[PDB]
């Protein structure tokens, strides 16, 4: 499993002067993905008489 | 009279003798076929007998190494001739 940065999101405009205030902006995403691992076999047989 | 066979042949000698249960004619060449041969392959027999001898230099051998549906045993050997008499 592993993090992911979506986006940053705009944090802070060019506000104006003279306004003793301020803006919360827009936060940004980080989402949390995940993997499995898959397996793979096979068989295989002989006779033991040609193999002798 | 003029009867055709299809019969397996399970080999014999360390020269590869060969008996067959009916006699081919007397010039038809017998064919042996499976048994890993590659591609089916005629003998002349003796006329009047039934003994072959299997050249020991083997034209093909299509073997199957690894299989577990039939555990890559054998197909078996055949031949395939014609015995009795014209007329």
């Amino acid at each position: 499993t592993y993090m992911k940065i979506a986006d940053y999101g705009q944090l802070g405009e060019y506000t104006c002067d003279a306004k003793c205030d301020a803006e919360f902006g827009e936060p940004g995403n980080i989402r949390h993905l995940e993997g499995k691992t898959y397996d793979y076999r096979g068989v295989f047989c002989f006779n033991r008489k040609n193999l002798q | 009279p003029e009867k055709t066979i299809v019969e397996p042949i399970r080999l014999k000698g360390r020269r590869g003798k060969i008996i067959l249960s009916a006699t081919p004619i007397a010039g038809r060449p017998v064919v042996f076929y499976g048994g890993g041969l590659g591609s089916p392959l005629e003998l002349i027999p003796r006329p009047g007998s039934n003994v072959l001898f299997f050249p020991y230099g083997s034209p093909d051998r299509f073997q199957t190494w690894g299989d577990c549906h039939t555990c890559d045993v054998e197909s078996q050997l055949m031949a395939t001739y014609v015995t009795g008499r014209r007329c």
